[PDB]
């Protein structure tokens, strides 16, 4: 259905990560760029099925502080909640 | 009854009756009636309803936490089409907040 790709080596802040997500998941122009905004988008906006390919995960953690893991966790809970999300970590 | 979906209207209804007004349905309920977020067909499958009632995990920790307190959220100003960025947030001990900027910032309203 929908495919999203994060090139983790290009993520230089948590702003980059959220803005990459906004484009890749076709999020609203009001996207709040926060953990609560992403859960809501994942469970009340995003088209499914959804394949998220997150490459260079380790590098994306360097300049996002705790953000890369937090974001990942939101998708995993969304998936645990029933959302049809495939996650590919490379 | 007539739809109640404004900050004050829902806020007062939650404090007084300790429940959301009758025009609210959870994401799961909506999905069982045929709601497809990406289609934005909520008013087609559930006329006069809005998404509201699900647990709010307060992931950014911006709302005040307490042992025993859980939060819930509900859409405000919604009528039809794609969802907006207005929400009402209410706790198990009836604290009431809102957000109009897709959970960036929150204002305490009760």
């Amino acid at each position: 259905m929908k495919k999203a790709v994060i090139n983790g080596e290009q993520i230089r802040s948590i702003s980059d990560l959220h803005q990459t997500l906004k484009k890749e998941l076709a999020l609203p122009e009001y996207y709040g760029e926060n953990l609560d905004a992403l859960w809501d988008a994942l469970t009340g906006w995003v088209e499914y099925p959804l394949v998220l390919e997150w490459r260079q995960f380790e590098q994306s953690k360097q300049l996002t502080e705790n953000g890369a893991e937090s974001v990942l966790q939101v998708f995993r809970e969304a998936k645990a909640e029933g959302a049809d999300i495939t996650i590919i970590l490379s | 009854a007539q739809v109640i979906n404004t900050f004050d209207g829902v806020a007062d209804y939650l404090q007084t009756y300790h429940k959301l007004p009758d025009n609210y349905i959870t994401k799961s309920e909506a999905q069982a009636l045929g709601w497809v977020a990406s289609k934005g067909n909520l008013a087609d499958v559930a006329p006069g309803k809005s998404i509201g009632g699900d647990i709010f995990s307060n992931r950014e920790g911006k709302l005040p936490g307490k042992s025993g307190r859980t939060w819930r959220e509900a859409d405000i100003n919604y009528t039809s089409g794609f969802r907006n960025s207005d929400r009402i947030l209410y706790s198990s001990d009836w604290l009431i907040y809102k957000t109009t900027d897709h959970y960036q910032t929150f204002t305490k309203i009760r």
